[PDB]
RNA sequence: UGAAACUCAAAGGAAUUGACGGGGGCCCGCACAAGCGGUGGAGCAUGUGGUUUAAUUCGAAGCAACGCGAAGAACCUUACCAGGCCUUGACAUGCUAGGGAACCCGGGUGAAAGCCUGGGGUGCCCCGCGAGGGGAGCCCUAGCACAGGUGCUGCAUGGCCGUCGUCAGCUCGUGCCGUGAGGUGUUGGGUUAAGUCCCGCAACGAGCGCAACCCCCGCCGUUAGUUGCCAGCGGUUCGGCCGGGCACUCUAACGGGACUGCCCGCGAAAGCGGGAGGAAGGAGGGGACGACGUCUGGUCAGCAUGGCCCUUACGGCCUGGGCGACACACGUGCUACAAUGCCCACUACAAAGCGAUGCCACCCGGCAACGGGGAGCUAAUCGCAAAAAGGUGGGCCCAGUUCGGAUUGGGGUCUGCAACCCGACCCCAUGAAGCCGGAAUCGCUAGUAAUCGCGGAUCAGCCAUGCCGCGGUGAAUACG
RNA sequence: AGCGCCGGCCAACUCCGUGCCAGCAGCCGCGGUAAUACGGAGGGCGCGAGCGUUACCCGGAUUCACUGGGCGUAAAGGGC
RNA sequence: AAAUGUAACA
RNA sequence: CGCGGGGUGGAGCAGCCUGGUAGCUCGUCGGGCUCAUAACCCGAAGGUCGUCGGUUCAAAUCCGGCCCCCGCAACCA
């Protein structure tokens, strides 16, 4: 147990935080609170949507949330009917002017978020683990990528002993900072246990 | 505060039913009702004097526990009686009543303990290492700690007599003196091998392992194999040597035959010229073989309680330590306490009070 | 004794001194950080996600 | 010459990959050696084993547990104990039925919780000049689903971390060798901090590591000049205070700079030795960064989660106690045993940080802790703030002392609803062990060790001598 | 209409109970709180007035090798 | 010149 | 019954005769080395001197009586 988070260690460098704002001293935990639970709401709805990152901005009393997916009309709906219906709820959470957007995510197949959640439902339907992690990391090359690897932790096929079971292909340099990885988690929750599905797509070095 | 008090008075007396059986003396004691009812009974009264001293042996456990369903629950309607009325007389009235059967349902419980001879002598605890080894010997000592802890939180003297400790660690056997009062009657219902499955610290990468240790428990006697030699059974036979000696040997009855009639033993001496040097040494002799006969009986008494006393071995056992998943179980009539090393600090009342049925 | 625990924490005492806090995220009382509400590990792990602003790896 | 009974599910041959050797060869790391300062002895602080206890909750277990989870246990925290209480319940989603909703205010009992109870006005869309009739805003009462559990299993798990180890390694694709496990490559010669690079080679490539890309520090430039600075000219209340200026210092963004680039020499090359230039030289110093994997490593008690278990209780509230015990035992630290020292007085020189029921200038009362006044500062402005060692003077004169500051008596301050258990601080008095520490053992190779003080997180206050940072002064030694 | 079986050999899989106990077993091996291996059940496979078990013979056994084996280190060159 | 480490490796 | 020798920490022995002072070895207990045990290293604790009485100023020691232990002797008929 070792490796540093690749997103957290390039923040700033090859990836930008999820929350841009600026927030006093006697401010920033209300406000950071507030994003929390705009990310939960968001994160439990528009989970059938494809939803991969999720940025938010602040000035004063209004703020801007934009979800990236990879299907928008399942966010936007009928000519606007669910886009509405959010901003009724998110402003009755926020309290305040809550201006949702909705983005595309151009490729989901380079997306390590959405791989990662794909892989996860794969195996909450009793599908093949290895199989699918090759079957993972072929879609996230065929679709451009410089490096892919993805990684599947836990009572694998029910097993009663554990086991880490993972594949690669191209780069995939941790190490290097000037290096764009993509990196995402999905939980997969079965009926013998949880297991982990880390997900990383190496797009190209800046 | 004090209707928890029959919450508790009604839980000692219910499986206290259970070993005692309402439902298999309640039958026994009516054809004994019947077979002393007709007049023709006192015809040999041998058969009689076992049936009306069982009576009463029966009619302490049926009637018994006759007055104890009907006077709780006359307790418990005066102690409400006192509440709503705010009469404080009927309620130390309803408490006089609930000291006098705090102590028929006391004497009750003296059919677990006053049953077995001598369930009040001193006894000592012999803990003995096992099946494993180094692993047995950590869970002989751990179960040394055990009982000790238990005898100091319960009146007890922990007065050890005999160690002798592991040489990788350990001990391999001890011997403590359980000094207290009614000793014998809990540590009785603890002789057996208790089995510790456990999880093993000695084994290198950390495997789980099974190891066994006994505990075996007796009480005090005399102790005392000095028994009087008396001059009503002895059969002193006096007459000639049959060597050396002259016109004396010949024509002197210098040997001496002491025969202890009830036990066959016969003995001689002809050493000296005396008859007297002779009865005496001939005395000392039967002394000493008696004081041999009575240690052979004692020593047999010994080894068949030896060769009847397990084995410390696998299949041989009464106790999980099963601390890969938290329990210890007494598989013997039986608890399953899940606070393990709360058992290890002494809480050994839980089994002890329900094996003494 | 949890839940009860988050919950007793977020209700107004009888006294001001019996006040505490708690991890608003996973509702730990120990090494809670006033200025984010969260506790070290919660702010490691939200740091590490990026959803902290301005938070960043520290490296002189 | 030569059995059997009985017994076992193998005994075996060769070869492969590891691991190990009190086998060898070649290398590396404060590993040893060379040094400097400690620990182990003392008193105290702190964690742990034990023991005790009603409870002294729980975990961590050689290195890699033990000032560790705990970056703040009087209540709270708190998960333990004792006692008093609550039963869809401190909390979620429900569906149904009664009240009135909603919210605030008191009374009784009680240690508090809780139980009891007396107050008072509900918008809506509505028939409303009318009693009256709701819906669902939210609460209350009775139910039934359900909640809740820091109860077990880290040997069912995710996640995150520790460790070997910043060690130089671990593999794959195709080809080739072998019946095969597997080998080759990756070995060899040279070289490097490095599976670094060079040469050779049935191997030729590729990936994860190494390195680099990122941060701080060291030189310089550009852009900026206040709240920062003041070289020069004016005033100068006698203080960068004022005019004025941004030079300098600084502050903080963006660049330049070092690549073995250049000369000598050795080299097949890679490199190595030396020299210059330069603030910096051969990774410039430090940081972030931790390969395949190992320890069935750690954590179900941060969180999540499979299963097993509890359901007027293994859930919940409260008051009090415990986590702070003390015949003992170990680990980590603090202060010391003194003259390269201690005390007093006066006097200099930092950095990084923090601060609106906060940091507090200055004034006054008190020996003081502190208290009462009171300006400034959303803070490069104002404040914490004095840095300490140091420097200058004076006292001490080798003693258990003007060393040491434990223990105890007495008197106070502040925080807090409340300092008995169980707070910190001040003052008077008391003034212990300790005269440099057995066996054994730890750290550190340069701005390092040693020593000196300053800040912060947590935080009402604090048991911090801890931790994470900051600068001041500043060594010894490395044959091997 | 019954009997055997359903871990691999070897055709037929789940739930519960149990928890190195009770038990299975022809060999290898199963069972220590998620057992396709124990016991019951549901389901399945194989035979059917039969189905399994024990005993014995040949086979598989080129494992006494005539067909049809071996003896450097596996058992095996006699000391010459 | 210097002994030993049983019993349940997925 | 005789002669003469012993009894001293948990074990085995020394100390007496020429009285004041109880020692050695092993063990036991606390600490170290080791992953751990043994071995080793550092420190510590430990004895009514069989009993009764008493010689003397003073007894483990000297002198009586008893109590267990060990050795020898117990012959001539
Ligand atoms: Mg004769
Ligand atoms: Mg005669
Ligand atoms: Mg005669
Ligand atoms: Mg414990
Ligand atoms: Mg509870
Ligand atoms: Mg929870
Ligand atoms: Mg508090
Ligand atoms: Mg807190
Ligand atoms: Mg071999
Ligand atoms: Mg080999
Ligand atoms: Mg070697
Ligand atoms: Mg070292
Ligand atoms: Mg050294
Ligand atoms: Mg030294
Ligand atoms: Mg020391
Ligand atoms: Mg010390
Ligand atoms: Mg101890
Ligand atoms: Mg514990
Ligand atoms: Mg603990
Ligand atoms: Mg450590
Ligand atoms: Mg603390
Ligand atoms: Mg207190
Ligand atoms: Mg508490
Ligand atoms: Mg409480
Ligand atoms: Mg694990
Ligand atoms: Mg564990
Ligand atoms: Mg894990
Ligand atoms: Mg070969
Ligand atoms: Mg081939
Ligand atoms: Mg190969
Ligand atoms: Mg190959
Ligand atoms: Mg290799
Ligand atoms: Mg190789
Ligand atoms: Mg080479
Ligand atoms: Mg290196
Ligand atoms: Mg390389
Ligand atoms: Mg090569
Ligand atoms: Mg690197
Ligand atoms: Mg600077
Ligand atoms: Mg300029
Ligand atoms: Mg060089
Ligand atoms: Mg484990
Ligand atoms: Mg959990
Ligand atoms: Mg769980
Ligand atoms: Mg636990
Ligand atoms: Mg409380
Ligand atoms: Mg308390
Ligand atoms: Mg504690
Ligand atoms: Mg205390
Ligand atoms: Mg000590
Ligand atoms: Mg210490
Ligand atoms: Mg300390
Ligand atoms: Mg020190
Ligand atoms: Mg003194
Ligand atoms: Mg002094
Ligand atoms: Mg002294
Ligand atoms: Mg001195
Ligand atoms: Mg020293
Ligand atoms: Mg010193
Ligand atoms: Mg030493
Ligand atoms: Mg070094
Ligand atoms: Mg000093
Ligand atoms: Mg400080
Ligand atoms: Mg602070
Ligand atoms: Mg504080
Ligand atoms: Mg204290
Ligand atoms: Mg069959
Ligand atoms: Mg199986
Ligand atoms: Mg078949
Ligand atoms: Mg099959
Ligand atoms: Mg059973
Ligand atoms: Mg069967
Ligand atoms: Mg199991
Ligand atoms: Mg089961
Ligand atoms: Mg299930
Ligand atoms: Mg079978
Ligand atoms: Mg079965
Ligand atoms: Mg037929
Ligand atoms: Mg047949
Ligand atoms: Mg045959
Ligand atoms: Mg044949
Ligand atoms: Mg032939
Ligand atoms: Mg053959
Ligand atoms: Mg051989
Ligand atoms: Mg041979
Ligand atoms: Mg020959
Ligand atoms: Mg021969
Ligand atoms: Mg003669
Ligand atoms: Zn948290």
């Amino acid at each position: 147990g070792n490796k540093i988070h690749p997103i957290g260690f390039r923040l700033g460098i090859t990836r930008d935080w999820e929350s841009r704002w600026y927030a006093g001293k006697k401010q920033y935990r209300h406000l950071l609170l507030e994003d929390q639970r705009i990310r939960g709401l968001l994160e439990k709805e528009l989970y059938s949507a494809g939803l991969a990152r999720v940025d938010i901005e602040r000035a004063a009393d209004n703020v801007a949330v934009t979800v990236h997916v990879a299907k928008p009309g399942v966010v936007i709906g009928r000519g606007g009917e669910r886009i509405r219906v959010l901003r009724e709820e998110l402003a009755k959470l926020t309290g305040k002017n809550v201006a949702l957007n909705v983005q595309e995510v151009q490729n989901p197949n380079l997306s390590a978020p959405l791989v990662a959640q794909r892989v996860a439902e794969q195996i909450e339907r009793r599908f093949a683990v290895r199989r699918a992690i090759k079957q993972a990391v072929q879609r996230v090359m065929e679709s451009g990528a410089k490096g892919a690897k993805v990684i599947v932790s836990g009572r694998i096929g029910g097993a009663e002993q554990a086991r880490t079971e993972w594949a690669a292909q191209g780069r995939v340099p941790l190490h290097t900072l000037r290096a764009n990885i993509d990196y995402g988690f999905a939980l997969a929750r079965t009926t013998y246990g949880v297991l982990g599905v880390k997900a990383y797509i190496f797009l190209g070095e800046v | 505060p004090v209707n928890n008090r029959i919450q508790d008075l009604t839980e000692r007396s219910d499986v206290l039913r259970g070993y005692l059986d309402y439902d298999a003396k309640k039958e026994r004691l009516e054809e004994v009702n019947a077979e002393l009812e007709q007049p023709d009974v006192w015809n040999e009264p041998e058969r009689a004097q076992a049936l009306g001293k069982e009576r009463s042996s029966l009619e302490a456990v049926v009637d018994t526990l006759d007055q104890m369903k009907q006077g709780l629950e006359d307790v418990s309607g005066l102690l409400e009686l006192a509440v709503e009325a705010d009469d404080e007389e009927t309620f130390n009235e309803a408490v006089a009543e609930l000291d006098a059967l705090e102590e028929k349902l006391a004497q009750l419980e003296f059919r677990r303990m006053f049953s077995g001879e001598y369930d009040s002598a001193d006894c000592y605890l012999d803990i003995q290492a096992g099946s494993g080894g180094t692993e047995a010997q950590d869970w002989a000592s751990m179960l040394e700690r055990m009982y000790l802890r238990w005898a100091e939180s319960r009146g007890f003297k922990t007065e050890i007599i005999e160690e002798s400790e592991g040489e990788v660690a350990g001990i391999k056997s001890v011997t403590i003196k359980i000094s207290g009062d009614y000793a014998y009657g809990w540590l009785r219902t603890e002789t057996g091998v208790h089995r510790l499955v456990r999880k093993s610290p000695f084994d290198s990468g950390g495997r789980r392992h099974t190891s066994f240790s006994s505990a075996f428990v007796y009480p005090e006697v005399d102790d005392d194999i000095d028994i009087e030699i008396n001059p009503a059974d002895l059969r002193i036979d006096v007459y000639r040597t049959s060597g050396a000696g002259g016109q004396h040997v010949n024509r002197t009855e210098s040997a001496v035959r002491i025969t202890h009639i009830p036990t066959g033993i016969v003995t001689q001496c002809q050493n000296d010229r005396s008859q007297h040097k002779n009865k005496d040494q001939a005395m000392k002799q039967m002394k000493a073989k008696l004081y041999e006969l009575e240690m052979q009986k004692k020593n047999a008494e010994k080894q068949a309680m030896e060769d009847n006393k397990s084995d410390i071995g696998w299949g041989s056992q009464i106790r999980s330590y099963v601390l890969d998943d938290s329990r210890i179980k007494d598989l013997r009539t039986g608890v399953e306490t899940r606070n393990t090393q709360a058992v290890l600090d002494g809480s050994l009342d839980q089994f002890i009070e329900a094996s003494l049925k | 004794a949890r839940k009860a625990l988050i919950e007793k924490a977020k209700r107004t005492p009888k006294f001001k001194v019996r006040a505490y806090t708690r991890c608003v995220r996973c509702g730990r009382a120990r090494s809670v950080y006033r200025f984010f509400g969260l506790c070290r590990i919660c702010l490691r792990e939200l740091a590490h996600k990026g959803q902290l602003p301005g938070v960043r790896k520290a490296s002189w």
